[PDB]
């Protein structure tokens, strides 16, 4: 049987997730120049 | 200086709705990701 | 064996997505009003 | 303070998408122990 | 007021550590999808 | 073949999980101050 790889998928959540934390990281920023 | 603040608070919440998104678009591709174990578990170990 | 079956569970983590969406679509709409 | 409730009622909004992500997050762990237990109590008898 | 400015701050404080607590739990359902998928090809593919 | 056992790791999702909804909890009780 050919093995499962959902690498490529994977990669898409991983990207995902670090877009988030830079947005998260913005918003303190912001936060913190009130 | 009241709609400075005013105006950082909104683009804060603004940032903090993108990383909520962001989030979403990662649960979304999580349910291809299990999807895909359960169908290769149902096409190659289940007939095989 | 009879095969996998998750639907069920996939079903509900779609609608609660689909709900989180609603609403941050209601908070920048909020957002778009200030 | 109309700037100010508006602020509020937009982080209530904020706070409610994420009580539905973490309703989302909580069916995920169902689903991959449902995988799990399948695994262990249909294929691996075999 | 400016109390009431201090609080939208702080309450979008919160929120956004309920969002890194979230992403935490993405970056382990990532790496819990990532050892099933190794456990069936490590394991299950070759007995089969 | 021996049980896969993701315990460990879906314990640590359930108590970031559980992180995450008293941080929500904190937000609601400060803006139920305004």
């Amino acid at each position: 049987l050919d093995p499962i790889d959902i690498s490529i998928v994977l990669n898409k959540i991983k990207s995902d997730l670090e877009e988030s934390k830079e947005w998260i990281r913005r918003s303190n920023q912001k936060l913190d120049s009130i | 200086q009241a709609r400075s603040d005013i105006e950082k608070l909104k683009e804060a919440i603004r940032d903090t709705n993108k990383a909520v998104q962001s989030v979403q678009s990662s649960i979304g591709n999580l349910i291809v990701a299990i999807k895909s174990v359960q169908d290769y578990v149902n096409k190659e170990i289940v007939p095989s």
